[PDB]
């Protein structure tokens, strides 16, 4: 039967909402390019 | 015997002798949880020698 009785009070209804949204998005491109050339030509002046 | 008036909405009920209370204590609790995860990884490598 509990610890107390109701001496007075009010009756009706209760309504509650908690609502939570959390979005994270990441996009990442890392592009590197090395192009190297060396070339040489030699000959006396025949070769 | 019984025959005390007991109601729920407009309907009246005969409480069994064995029952101390049957009472429309009306409540509702809802829970929604949604967890969407995406990851993707891409690795292109090129090596050319001439």
């Amino acid at each position: 039967y509990g610890t107390h009785y109701l001496q007075s009070g009010s009756l009706g209804g209760e309504y509650r909402v908690l609502f939570y949204v959390d979005s994270e998005k990441l996009k990442q491109n890392d592009f590197n390019s090395v192009e190297e050339k060396k070339c040489k030509s030699s000959g006396w002046h025949k070769f | 015997g019984g025959c005390s008036p007991h109601y729920i909405l407009n309907t009246r009920f005969r409480k069994p002798y064995n029952v101390e209370s049957y009472t429309p204590q009306t409540q509702g609790k809802y829970e929604f949880i949604l967890k969407e995860y995406e990851s993707y990884s891409d690795f292109e490598r090129n090596v050319t020698e001439k």
